[PDB]
RNA sequence: AAAACUCCAGUUGACACAAAAUAGACUACGAAAGUGGCUUUAACAUAUCUGAACACACAAUAGCUAAGACCCAAACUGGGAUUAGAUACCCCACUAUGCUUAGCCCUAAACCUCAACAGUUCAACAAAACUGCUCGCCAGAACACUACGAGCCACAGCUUAAAACUCAAA
């Protein structure tokens, strides 16, 4: 199925970080994907700090890897994402253009609830 | 603690009227709910308690959006007698 | 006999009323919107009476805040001090 | 309804429980 | 429709071959995802 | 809009758990709860406070701070004129809406109708 | 002789359609104060209070121009097996003739 | 077990295949894909293999390989979690209904 | 013109105290529980400047947790801050205590100018279990 | 209030095998128990219906067996208060336990006290009255969620479940 790889990188320098990237998709491609497109979002400030392999980071490198894999080679695209101390979250989710988008008339109007209690004197 | 750390809850004094800030401030967290909140956790609410309280509060709103709707739509018909000597 | 009512379906029938992100696509990454729905002080997602939306976009609305909060999009505790600038959409009024 | 029927049955366990543990 | 479509979709997809021009060109490029809405049913970019 | 009640009681036909259960029957009474009464205040606190700060400072001397003694016997006279305003005020009217008894006239006058 | 069904088609109250934003010339009968009782036709009155320009070609007989939000102002409430009506319709008095 | 470069069900009509990237292939293949499209697979196998009709699904035969299926579904996901009690019920209880329509057929 | 929101750090921002930005004004932790108050003076990068609460003013047990006990001890703190040399000041309370207008009040009559009011209350999201209700 | 702590408290920084604000004014999923932080995988029986107390599979909490985890809560217990007494309510400390893995135990006001399927428009309180068909169950109170027999990884257990004596009611 296709699968959306959420990347935040650490803050580092255009070598590196094409490097980390290269490692990434190599890795992904030696799993079993086939990618789709790699997109950058750029580098921005964290919401929160992110303590990940011994470091804090405030600042970080948003990142998608948008590819299609097979069944069973997301467990171990996680495990080495874990492993890899330049990521400093990565996330693989289905994809949301995979997804389809049902079409809708409208929010329908509720009443009032009628014959709730019964109609005797009380 | 790893957020940001004058951000959230923070508002700004005015001309130093701290007293209507303070006031504003409670709303905000009335508003939120975060003072109801505070005061159920002082102490456990079991999970039984919870969803009783949780359903009796769930009537009391029904009962009184409904309330207030027929108060806001007879208050037009609260006008002086028309036809006094009937 | 030519002057009798007929049966049809209901002319004068305005549309049904659609949400404003209805027909829209909810998506995890569009933390714009997403802190448009979120409370600007304590960071509370806000329920269906205050933001208008319809069921199912509320639901899509949650799960995308949740969903980019713990993945590190959205700040949990507070709405961006960067997008407390957009288009106001919620009905609540907090000041005065 | 009250609960004399409860009542009955709840003092009637508790006296065979302390039976039951007496010997 | 869809295998077609798909077709020709593949020649823009990263190789072995295309992989390091693409990870450049990710670096030089920027995608972004944020769009508000308004009051009226109306994207603001 | 009113939380909606098509699924949320226990009756004949529902499929699901209850969802409410409430132990009044949810049925307008004809009647407005009456006013409740505001709680204890404990007024004049501020200027007692600096009172009695200058009276620990000066050994108990008038002849010394004659001036917030003043001010803590205005606070207190305008909390006890403060009170006498907002009980006439009460007995007058409500602010923004009307008295619990006038509701109560409109109600009498279109009662609910749970029967037929 | 005209058939119940022919009389109705052609009669105005049909032809107007939703009584929603719809300008209707009607005229003041009874006074309390300044709470104008003024007839648009149809089964009820409705009441406006007395502008406070211009207010004092407003009397009994006046024409008036109304907007009409509503025709009959009822509504269900939480308990009840019929509807709470008032008796009276709503409009908003635009002006004069 | 289908071979993983199985083409999907609904993909196995579309005249160009032969011709197509072998990308492709694996794209539209079973390996990337998921289990329900195995299991299409593997029933509509089974229909070619043994009913007179495949295009048919409203027969006693064709239920009864519907629910072997997901049977035989159910055995592998108890395999791997022994302590799934809600599908130990659905194939309990599959396994009863693939034999009442199997006295059905039989009778 | 107002906002009632803070300045963001990293930006422009023209609203000054003393020639001093939001960022660096010092802040007033005034820790409210249901038995004491608390207050403590420190400056933006946390250095203690003042220290005061109810039972070191000199209230023993139960009047601890008074508007007037949290009032003295915030006239204190603000004597200190003001020998220390603090003018404005950043008001952060956390707790729902009695004395928690009643000391930022007492930071006021003491001397100091707060500019900004936030609440730190630690409210969980379903963490720790809460002691059991008490059969009162 | 006392006891307790002062190896204490406040700010900041590192930091979970615990528990999942708001959303939840939503009414969903599941056979019932139950299920409300995020992601991925697998996955939610039956193209008539009813139907196993001679079966099979589950079944909150509490509890048992063994090996770990330990923030907090907490039976028991200890201390302080209270009281005529206080084996309680109130305050403090701490354990079994709540958590994980594997195996038992098989109980609830397990109640929405309202059976499944199909369909229609009055005793009293409660949640209006019914029809067709099938299964389960009930027949004065108390003895009795008992005795005995039997079955069960249960051994202070669970299920099934009488009688004698008594009453003229419940
Ligand atoms: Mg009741
Ligand atoms: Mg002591
Ligand atoms: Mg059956
Ligand atoms: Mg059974
Ligand atoms: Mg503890
Ligand atoms: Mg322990
Ligand atoms: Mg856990
Ligand atoms: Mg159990
Ligand atoms: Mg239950
Ligand atoms: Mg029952
Ligand atoms: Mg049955
Ligand atoms: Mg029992
Ligand atoms: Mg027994
Ligand atoms: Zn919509």
């Amino acid at each position: 199925p296709r699968y959306e790889l959420a990347l935040i990188l650490k803050a580092m320098q255009r070598p590196e970080t094409a490097a980390t990237l290269k490692r990434t998709i190599e890795a992904l491609m030696d799993r079993g994907a086939i990618v789709r497109d790699l997109e950058n979002l750029g580098e921005r400030a964290l919401p929160y700090r992110i303590s990940a392999h011994s470091q804090q980071h405030n600042r970080g490198g948003y990142f998608l890897v948008d590819f299609y894999a097979p069944t069973a080679a997301v467990e171990s695209m996680v495990e080495h994402l874990s492993r890899d101390i330049d990521v400093i979250r990565g996330n693989i989710v289905k994809h949301p253009l995979t997804q389809e988008l049902k079409e809708c008339e409208g929010i329908v109007p509720v009443p009032l609830a009628e014959k709730l209690y019964s109609t005797k004197k009380r | 603690a790893k957020h940001l750390k004058f951000i959230a809850r923070t508002v700004m004094v005015q001309e130093g009227n701290v007293e209507s800030a303070y006031r504003t401030l409670n709303r905000i967290l009335t508003m939120d709910g975060l003072i109801e909140d505070i005061k159920h956790r002082r102490y456990y609410e079991k999970p039984c308690r919870r969803r009783q309280r949780e359903s009796y509060e769930r009537c009391r709103r029904i009962y009184n959006m409904e309330m207030a709707r027929k108060i806001n739509f007879l208050m037009r018909k609260n006008r002086a007698d028309p036809w006094q000597g009937c | 006999n030519e002057d009798l009512p007929i049966s049809m379906e209901n002319p004068y029938k305005e549309p049904l009323k659609k949400c404003i992100l209805c027909g829209k696509h909810v998506d995890y990454k569009n933390v714009q919107l997403l802190s448009q729905f979120v409370s600007p002080f304590t960071g509370c997602i806000y329920g269906r009476h205050i933001t208008g939306l319809c069921g199912k976009k509320q639901k899509e609305i949650t799960k995308a805040i949740k969903r980019a909060q713990i993945m590190g999009f959205m700040p949990v505790t507070y709405k961006d001090p960067a997008y407390l600038k957009d288009p106001k959409v919620c009905n609540i009024r907090y000041r005065e | 309804k009250n609960v004399l029927k409860i009542r009955r049955r709840k003092m009637n366990h508790h006296k065979y429980r302390k039976l039951v543990k007496k010997t | 429709r869809e295998v077609l479509q798909l077709q020709e979709e593949v020649k823009n997809f990263i190789t072995r071959e295309n992989l390091e021009a693409r990870v450049e060109a990710a670096l030089d490029s920027r995608k972004n995802y944020n769009w508000a809405i308004t009051r009226e049913g109306l994207v603001v970019r | 809009a009113t939380p909606s009640l098509r699924g949320r009681l226990a009756r004949f036909g529902n499929p699901r758990k209850p969802v409410l259960k409430p132990n009044k029957p949810l049925i307008l009474a004809n009647r407005v709860g009456e006013r409740r009464r505001e709680k204890g205040e404990a007024t004049c606190i501020t200027e007692m406070s600096v009172m009695m700060a200058c009276w620990k400072q000066n050994e108990f001397r008038d002849d010394a701070c004659r001036k917030e003694i003043q001010g803590f016997l205005d606070c207190a006279a305008r909390a006890q004129e403060a009170r006498k305003m907002r009980s006439i005020q009460e007995t007058l009217g409500e602010s923004g809406s009307l008295l619990p008894n006038k509701l109560n006239k409109l109600l009498q006058r279109f009662p609910n109708k749970p029967y037929l | 002789v005209e058939s119940f069904a022919s009389m109705l088609r052609h009669s105005p109250l049909t032809q107007m359609g939703p009584a929603k934003d719809k300008l209707v010339i009607g005229r003041i009968f009874h006074i309390v104060e300044n709470d104008l009782y003024i007839d648009f036709g149809g089964k009820f009155h409705c009441v406006c209070r007395r502008p406070e320009v211009d207010g004092e070609k407003y009397q009994k007989g006046t024409r008036v121009r109304l907007r009409l939000l509503d025709l009959e102002l009822t509504s269900r409430f939480l308990g009840a097996t019929t509807d709470t009506t008032v008796l009276e319709a709503n409009a908003v008095l635009l002006g004069i003739q | 077990d289908p071979p993983p470069s199985t083409l999907l069900k609904d993909y196995q009509n579309v005249p160009g295949i032969e011709k197509v990237d072998d990308v492709v292939k694996r794209l539209l293949s079973l390996e990337m894909a998921n289990k329900k499209e195995m299991l299409k697979i593997k029933q509509e196998q089974f229909m070619k293999k043994i009913v007179a009709n495949p295009e048919d699904t409203r027969s006693l035969e064709a239920r009864i390989i519907a629910l072997s299926v997901k049977i035989r579904s159910y055995e592998e996901h108890l395999e791997k979690h022994r302590k799934d009690k809600a599908h130990k019920r659905y194939l309990l209880m599959s396994i009863d209904q693939r034999k009442k329509m199997l006295k059905n057929l039989r009778n | 013109k107002f906002s009632i929101y803070p300045p963001i750090p990293g930006e422009e921002s023209s609203l000054r105290w003393a020639g001093k930005k939001f960022e660096e004004i010092p802040i007033a932790h005034i820790k409210a529980s249901h038995n004491n108050t608390q207050i403590q003076v420190v400056s933006a990068s946390n250095e203690p400047l003042a220290f005061a609460s109810c039972g070191t003013e000199g209230f023993r047990n139960a009047k601890k947790g008074t508007g007037i006990a949290a009032q003295t001890a915030g006239i204190a703190a603000a004597a200190r801050a003001k020998q220390k040399g603090v003018i404005h000041i950043r008001v952060v309370v956390k707790g729902l205590g009695p004395g928690r207008l009643s000391a930022m009040h007492g930071l006021i009559m003491g001397g100091l100018e707060v500019i900004s009011i936030t609440d730190n209350t630690p409210i969980p999201h379903n963490g720790c279990r809460p002691r059991k209700a008490r059969k009162l």
